[PDB]
């Protein structure tokens, strides 16, 4: 059995369901003395998988009184009157024995909106609770409670003061809030003494109700999977950092990126626009308190809008694998539909499913399909393509909270972009990466390789005094060219060297092919700005 | 019946499978007293044919435990109930004989997202689901295990930890996988042993396991057709032609003809794209090695007519990669909305293959380099444009996918696909002068017969400034005038080969396609960047 | 030059299912 001490996360809301099912059946001389009767059932409502059916099963054994449970699509048969039959026999159950509580398990499949169905029998189901709950006289000491993920599709007609009195919403715990939900979910295991589940809270992010119980599931079976080569064990965070790896995507599960990490040591010569995007991203999750001293909301808007070959587009991988923070990705227009709907829809879930797993980073890259908003009808452009616009407006600032949610933005021409984005509170950051110069060519190089014998006795700095006016794109062929050379002076007969000692040889006729990308015109577009 | 042997070909996701069920049961004596429930639902996901409804079968006759089977459609019912009923009157019968699997097939076509359908059972059969595996004390005896292809149209409370947990992925088998696949469908067959299998797994590269057992049995059927005593490799060489798998079943490419013998006098190019696509296939171990990513496609731009598209041809059949082509602007929907998947689904399916190659010939009407800076056309179709540039390089991890574009000139290209880690190589092909028009003649001459010796240098000479496709007319209209003399045999034609005959009439006729004026766009460029910068 | 951006989907009268009243 659970119990109130086994249920955790909210804590404000757990009162309001103890003060209204419990109170008026323990203290029963406080209605009937002043005020009115005591009210009904709630109907529990959020994301799936937040403690809401666990939340129903502490009240049928704390409680003591009589509990019938009832499931949606489980009161179903073929015969006309029995689709409500059940229903109703079951209401007169719970009258005879006063008083009782009636769990009723997804309502949203037998409550719909009854002016958008049509030509159907479960509008005869859904005013059968309109007579039921509150009707001539058939309401006396029973309460009937509810779970349910969905309340958009629920008839108007059931939530007034009669039936169902509040929508208390079991939402996404906070700083020092989901600390409790781990800990009792680990009580009954047996732990080592260098856990330190205070760590735990601070790097899981959208674990809410059950990928913090699977957190301790897939960590547990680990232990299982190095023991197999009576025997005691016990867990040391060597499978804490294993299971985090993949246990987040409850309700990002389709967004879900992988597999690619450069451990922000594989780019160079960023010196400062590393540390730049990284206190845009450090401070407001690592350090809550000193933003809500100040009272005043974090930047988090950033656009790269460099020259095409600078490093702008796996930059976003770099903060993809080293922040403690979900990655959404959106590679360029892979999300518009042609179905007048979907065009603006798909903005909208991803950013309340970002806005439900906070803190966290999405990526929109080649913002160039995204941000056509000024030109219209242009010939072939098409109209009704600024509606993705409007609805991508509204849900950078909007009329929401500060869900702290982070935006990234990658174009190479930042005059198409539409200037109602270009703004503070939406995309302030706005960071140029120009080509590196000598100085910076020296660190290109050695972030590149990373793993290669580099021929002790040589220098690479000729590299970085010459080759003028290439960007970080062109650097990576040069590179590449004097391996492509490399393994064709060692796919011969071996009957030479079985070693990868790459030499100067490779790299003379590397810099023969080397050409340069961005011409001398394109890059005055970029200088013509000067802000 | 199928077992623990069969289902070979994988070992990352089969052990994670194995200690999912048969684990909790061989073994409860350490799952008690540790205070974590074993996991009870599982899932696979990936690409159709695999085999992900396979596995169910062989698990359910190695633990000997009682199985249940669930179609997808085979719930759905008219009579409003029973579509639940039926639902409900399996988890019971499964709930008795403890342990019982239970095995639920198609949740891509069942139980969908609510809030993106409209189906008015659909929001019943989707929740009916859920109270039936965690509900009220539920989940005591039963495991619950799906096989989908689709799991972005399954309902988002469905993957979560207390129905679905702990999620696997079936893929395509490449990285030493695709041997044990046919080591298996072979034991049961009578084979020669005369030939290898080591070099027949880094043959075909596209296959899903499902097409290595059409490999076997496209041989299977050629040697009894041959026979009308085993099987020999000529019956898989036959196999291996007209693959087809299923995951490039849209695009078909096997229509041409031979290659590697046609092209001639370009050696510096023809070896350039043998050091590109045959490098990271055949030795990926030197990659490994030096830990660096290897060079990406090519880049052909130039004279039409110069072999530009029949070079890409020389990599559709001599390779053992796979080819998708795609004919200039096929993949252009006249829907605003689409405009993007089919380019997607190109390069979707050639990530799947693990290498390939593709081609994207008349990039004038792919590329269209910026909507900004044209505005007397009106395009602005920036859409296709910034689609195919994350996509190649993009925000994913690269598996040897390499590009492969033909075009005649590079000014209306974007330059940001025209840098290295997209398209790489900027290669021009020359025009041939006294050195490439001589080993023309012989090569596109192979299969034709000759007469005794006859110099082919005087028609070098004559010809100057001629493109490849300037070349033909002067043979083929000698192959015209042939058959001429073929029409007078009536009362054999005492002649098999071809003689002189033409050089008085077709040499004569110097034709030009290329102008003197358009040949100066061109040989305009003369890239800047020159030899003799290394250290000293 | 004009490119349709819907395909405005307007039709499908989903399943029905029915009710045996038995007979006796
Ligand atoms: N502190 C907690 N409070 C509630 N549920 C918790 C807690 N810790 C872990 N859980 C688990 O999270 C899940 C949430 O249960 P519930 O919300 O009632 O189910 P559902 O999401 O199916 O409606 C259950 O499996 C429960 O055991
Ligand atoms: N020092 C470097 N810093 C960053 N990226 C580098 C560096 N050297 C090489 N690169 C490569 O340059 C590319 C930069 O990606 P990005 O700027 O996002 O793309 P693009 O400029 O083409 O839009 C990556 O492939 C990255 O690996
Ligand atoms: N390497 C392999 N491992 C397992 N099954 C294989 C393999 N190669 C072929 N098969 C067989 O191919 C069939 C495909 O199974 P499955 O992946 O479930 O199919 P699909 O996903 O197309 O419905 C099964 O009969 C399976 O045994
Ligand atoms: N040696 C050759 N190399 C390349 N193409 C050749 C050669 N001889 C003839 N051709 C002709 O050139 C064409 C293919 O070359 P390519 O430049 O790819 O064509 P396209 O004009 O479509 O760009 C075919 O018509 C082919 O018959
Ligand atoms: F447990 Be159910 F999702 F209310
Ligand atoms: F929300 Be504002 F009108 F862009
Ligand atoms: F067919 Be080619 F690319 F002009």
């Amino acid at each position: 059995e659970v119990g109130y001490d086994d249920i955790g996360g909210c804590r404000k809301q757990m009162a309001q369901i103890r003060e209204m099912v419990e109170l008026p059946l323990r203290h029963p001389q406080l209605f009937k003395a002043i005020g009115i009767k005591p009210p009904r059932g709630v109907l529990m409502y959020g994301p799936p998988g937040t403690g809401k059916t666990l939340m129903a099963r502490a009240v049928a054994n704390e409680t003591g009184a009589f509990f019938f449970l009832i499931n949606g699509p489980e009161v179903m048969s073929k015969m006309a009157g029995e689709s409500e039959s059940n229903l109703r026999k079951a209401f007169e159950e719970a009258e005879k024995n006063a008083p009782a509580i009636i769990f009723i398990d997804e309502i949203d499949s037998i409550a719909p909106k009854r002016d958008k169905t049509n030509g159907e029998v479960e509008r005869r189901v859904v005013s059968q609770l309109l007579t039921l709950m509150d009707g001539m006289k058939a309401r006396s000491n029973v309460v009937v409670i509810a779970a349910t993920n969905r309340p958009n599709s629920i008839d108007p007609a059931l939530r007034r003061f009669g039936r169902f009195d509040r929508e208390v919403d079991i939402g996404i715990p906070d700083a020092t809030g989901r600390l409790e939900v781990l800990r009792i979910h680990t009580k009954n295991m047996k732990l080592a003494d260098d856990v330190d589940l205070e760590a735990l809270a601070a790097e899981t992010h959208g674990y809410v109700g059950a990928d913090i119980a699977s957190l301790c599931s897939e960590a547990a079976m680990q232990q299982i999977r190095e023991k197999m080569d009576l025997d005691s064990l016990g867990v040391t965070m060597d499978n804490f950092r294993f299971a985090l790896g993949n246990s987040n995507p409850s309700a990002l599960r389709e967004t879900v990126v992988e597999s690619v990490n450069v451990t922000w040591d594989d780019v160079g010569g960023l010196d400062e626009i590393k540390e730049e995007l990284k206190e845009t991203v450090e401070y407001p999750v690592l350090h809550p308190d000193q933003y809500t001293k100040f009272g005043l909301s974090p930047s988090k808007g950033v656009l790269f809008y460099g020259p095409p070959g600078t490093g702008k587009t796996l930059l976003a991988k770099a903060v993809a694998t080293e922040v403690s923070a979900n990655f959404i990705s959106v590679k360029g227009p892979e999300l518009l539909s042609m179905w007048y709907g979907e065009s603006e829809s798909n903005i909208r879930d991803i950013f309340d499913k970002a806005r439900a797993a906070a803190p966290t980073v999405v990526f929109l890259d080649e913002l160039d399909s995204i941000a056509k908003a000024r030109g219209g009808s242009l010939g072939d452009a098409g109209g009704a393509s600024d509606r993705v616009v409007n609805q991508l407006l509204t849900e950078m600032d909007g009329m929401n909270a500060k869900k702290n949610v982070f935006v990234i933005g990658a174009t190479n021409r930042p005059d198409q972009i539409d200037p109602a984005i270009l703004r503070p509170g939406r995309l302030d950051q706005l960071i140029y990466v120009p080509l590196p110069d000598e100085n910076a060519r020296l660190s290109i190089l050695n972030a590149q390789l990373r793993k290669t014998p580099l021929e002790p006795g040589l220098e690479l700095t000729a590299i970085a005094k010459a080759t003028q006016g290439f960007s970080g794109a062109d650097l990576l062929y040069i590179v590449q060219r004097a391996a492509k050379y490399a393994i064709k002076d060692s796919i011969e007969a071996h009957r030479v060297d079985p070693v990868p000692y790459i030499t100067k040889e490779h790299f003379a006729e590397a810099m023969k092919t080397a050409k340069r990308s961005v011409s001398d015109a394109e890059l005055r577009r970029y200088e013509a700005y000067s802000q | 019946e199928v077992g623990y042997d069969d289902i070979g070909g994988c070992r990352k996701q089969m052990a994670q499978i194995r200690e999912m069920v048969e684990l909790p049961l061989r073994h409860p004596q350490l799952f008690k007293a540790i205070g974590i429930k074993p996991p009870r639902g599982v899932l696979m996901y990936g690409p159709p044919g695999t085999g992900k409804t396979l596995m169910a079968r062989a698990v359910a006759n190695e633990t000997g435990a009682f199985f249940f089977l669930i179609n997808g459609p085979e719930v759905m019912s008219k009579m409003a109930g029973e579509s639940e009923s039926n639902l409900r009157k399996a988890f019971e019968e499964a709930e008795k004989n403890a342990p019982a699997i239970i095995f639920i097939d198609e949740i891509d076509s069942i139980a969908p997202k609510r809030d993106k359908t409209n189906g008015e059972v659909e929001r019943r059969v989707v929740s009916q689901l859920l109270t039936l595996m965690d509900g009220m004390k539920a989940r005591s005896n039963v495991v619950v295990i799906a096989a989908t292809n689709r799991p972005n149209s399954i309902d988002p409370a469905l993957r979560r930890f207390g129905r679905f947990d702990r999620e696997v992925d079936i893929g395509i088998p490449d990285a030493t996988g695709r041997l044990e696949v046919l080591r298996i469908h072979t034991k049961n067959m009578k084979l020669a042993d005369d030939v290898d299998l080591e070099a027949l797994a880094a043959e075909t590269h596209g296959y899903v396991g499902a097409d290595i057992a059409s490999l076997c049995s496209e041989a299977a059927m050629q040697q009894i057709r041959e026979k009308m005593l085993g099987v020999t490799m000529d019956n898989f060489r036959f196999a291996l032609g007209n693959s087809n798998p299923s995951a490039l079943r849209e695009t078909v490419v096997e229509s041409v003809n031979v290659t590697w013998d046609d092209v001639g006098g370009l050696d510096e190019i023809k070896e350039e794209l043998k050091e590109t696509v045959e490098y990271p296939v055949l030795h990926p171990d030197q990659y490994t090695k030096f830990g660096l990513s290897p060079s990406k496609g090519v880049l052909f731009y130039g004279p039409p007519g110069t072999g530009k598209t029949l070079l890409a041809k020389a990599v559709a059949t001599e390779v053992s990669a796979n080819f998708i082509s795609v004919k200039g602007p096929e993949l252009l929907s006249m829907w605003y909305g689409e405009s993007e998947s089919n380019i997607r689904d190109i390069f979707d399916k050639a990530r799947a293959a693990a290498p390939t190659v593709v081609f994207l010939d008349e990039l004038d009407s792919i590329a269209k380099a910026r909507g900004g800076s044209l505005g007397d056309a009106g395009g602005a179709s920036d859409r296709v444009v910034n689609q195919l540039l994350t996509e190649m390089d993009g925000m994913n991890a690269k598996k040897n996918v390499f590009v492969i574009g033909a075009t005649n000139r590079p000014d209306q290209i974007d330059p940001a696909i025209l840098r290295p880690g997209r398209l790489d190589q900027l290669i021009y092909v020359p025009l041939p002068d006294e050195n490439a028009r001589l080993s023309i003649l012989n090569a596109q001459l192979r299969k034709t017969p000759l007469e005794p010796g006859l110099e082919l240098t005087a028609i070098a000479k004559a010809t100057q400034g001629f493109s490849g496709a300037d070349l033909l007319y002067i043979v083929q209209r000698a192959a015209k005038y042939a058959i001429k003399d073929s029409i007078e045999a009536h009362r054999v034609d005492p002649v098999p080969y071809i003689t002189k005959e033409h050089f008085a009439e077709a040499m004569k006729t110097a034709k030009r396609s290329v102008s003197d004026a358009e040949l100066r766009r061109y040989e305009a460029y003369s890239q800047q960047m020159k030899a003799s910068r290394g250290q000293f | 030059a004009a490119a349709a951006a819907a395909a405005a989907a307007a039709a499908a009268a989903a399943a029905a299912a029915a009710a045996a009243a038995a007979a006796a």
